[PDB]
């Protein structure tokens, strides 16, 4: 099937707009049917798929980009993700993760910890979450929001994400927010993107692109989340990683940004439209030099 | 994993993981494979992946035994040559750990010298 051939699926605009009733995800296809090149470990084509959506959006990449990554560790104790993110970014940006368990990484700063006590303060242009619980989830008859670390996220677009900085935060059926979903309308753009590789699972990636600090569109969480499952529950996908043998063009561009640490009183109608394109990201502007970087 | 702890137990990681790998050990496994054109030039260690068609290329904590047993390295005050970069190996290769361990890079072409580097 074509459809197999691209890094993965992002939610129809239409679907956005319903009032699906909560139910049970069921996939079609939960016999696995795709294959992995050589020696690939399913995070990596994950990961990978995932950045090639994120080249297709206006994501603002300027010099000295300040990327957070969250549940980044693996219970092999590498961190497979942060691996393709560095080499997804420009060279010089810098990628700092985070786990609950001690991991080994290609960040220039690891902090080992609940997400809640990570140590910097600096606002973030580009924030990646793989934070996942299994079956610790909210028990009862009913799937609803859940507030652990998602609590956390929601706190970092609020206060820690630069104007014109982006989000990809992992969900899956049971494991969402509905306040996240509410903060995806302060975004010049929003979806949910599944990978082709892990097209066999709930899993999502709640996207939203270049930050704005006003509600652009009002969004029920609750019914937005519903909605995603009805997504999924009337679509099917064979899954695959065909996408993963074209990486000519992986590599994230400098896009042409700039960093200005404006004021909320000079946030015009030019500035909003050039944070709608990915051209400015506000926020202080210094180089934040970690000991582990290679400067 | 056994191995592992065992080097972070030892003055000498290098030597008691190459001593083991001679002694029918299991090579460390889970070293972090990428995703790649293989349209690069070849060179050892470097910014993002370099591999051409004969090489892989690895993510560069993963495979580095002092990374991996979380021991500090050989020069505690510099920084890991291989954390934050990317290891081209020859494509076959199941020990990346014992390659990187057992070949050195030029200082002058990047390339591994084992053939590839070309100078004096
Ligand atoms: N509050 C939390 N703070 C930090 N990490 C968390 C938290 N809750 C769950 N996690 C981590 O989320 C991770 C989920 C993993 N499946 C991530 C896989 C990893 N991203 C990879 O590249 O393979 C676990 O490692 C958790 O330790
Ligand atoms: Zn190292
Ligand atoms: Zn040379």
């Amino acid at each position: 099937a074509a459809s197999d051939w691209k890094p993965g699926y992002s939610m129809p605009v239409l679907y956005k707009y319903l009032n699906s009733p909560m139910e049970r995800v069921s996939l079609w296809n939960y016999g696995k049917p795709v294959t992995l090149p050589t020696g690939c470990m399913m995070n990596v084509a994950k990961y990978t798929q995932l950045c090639q959506y994120l080249n297709t959006t206006t994501l603002a990449v300027p010099v000295n980009m300040r990327v957070l990554h969250l549940g980044a560790g693996s219970e092999k104790g590498v961190a497979p993700g942060s691996a393709v993110l560095r080499q997804w970014l420009p060279a010089g940006t810098i990628l700092v993760d985070n786990d609950l368990y001690p991991f080994v990484s290609d960040s220039v700063a690891t902090y080992f910890g609940d997400c809640i006590t990570l140590p910097f303060d600096c606002q973030w242009d580009l924030i990646i979450s793989d934070m996942y619980d299994p079956i610790t989830k909210n028990i009862g008859e009913y799937n609803v929001s859940k507030d652990g670390f998602f609590t956390y996220i929601c706190h970092m677009i609020r206060d820690k994400l630069a104007l014109g900085g982006s989000v990809a935060i992992k969900i899956t059926e049971f494991s969402w927010n509905a306040e996240l979903y509410k903060l995806m309308g302060y975004f010049a753009f929003w979806t949910v993107f599944c990978t082709n590789a892990n097209a066999s699972s709930s899993e999502g990636f709640l996207i939203g692109i270049n930050y704005l600090c006003k509600p652009k569109v009002e969004i029920d969480g609750n019914v937005m989340h519903a909605n995603y499952l009805f997504w999924r529950n009337s679509t099917v996908w064979n899954g695959g990683a065909y996408s993963l043998f074209d990486m000519a063009k992986f590599p994230l561009k400098l896009a042409g940004t700039a960093v200005i640490n404006l004021r909320a009183d000079q946030i015009n109608d030019m500035v909003y439209s050039l944070l709608e394109k990915g051209k400015l990201l506000i926020r202080d502007t210094n180089k934040e030099v970690f000991v582990g970087d290679s400067l | 994993s056994s191995i592992l702890s065992l080097c972070a137990f030892s003055v000498d990681p290098k030597k008691t993981y190459l001593d083991f790998i001679q002694q029918g050990g299991t090579p460390i496994a889970n070293c972090v494979k990428m995703l790649c054109d293989h349209a690069g030039t070849g060179m050892a260690i470097t910014v993002k992946p370099d591999a051409t068609t004969s090489q892989d290329s690895y993510g560069g904590a993963s495979v580095c035994i002092y990374c991996r047993a979380r021991v500090e390295h050989p020069d505690v005050d510099g920084l890991c040559k291989l954390r934050g970069k990317f290891v081209q190996v020859p494509v076959g290769i199941k020990d990346p750990v014992s390659y990187v361990l057992t070949h050195d890079v030029c200082r002058v072409c990047g390339f591994w010298r084992d053939g590839s580097c070309s100078c004096v």
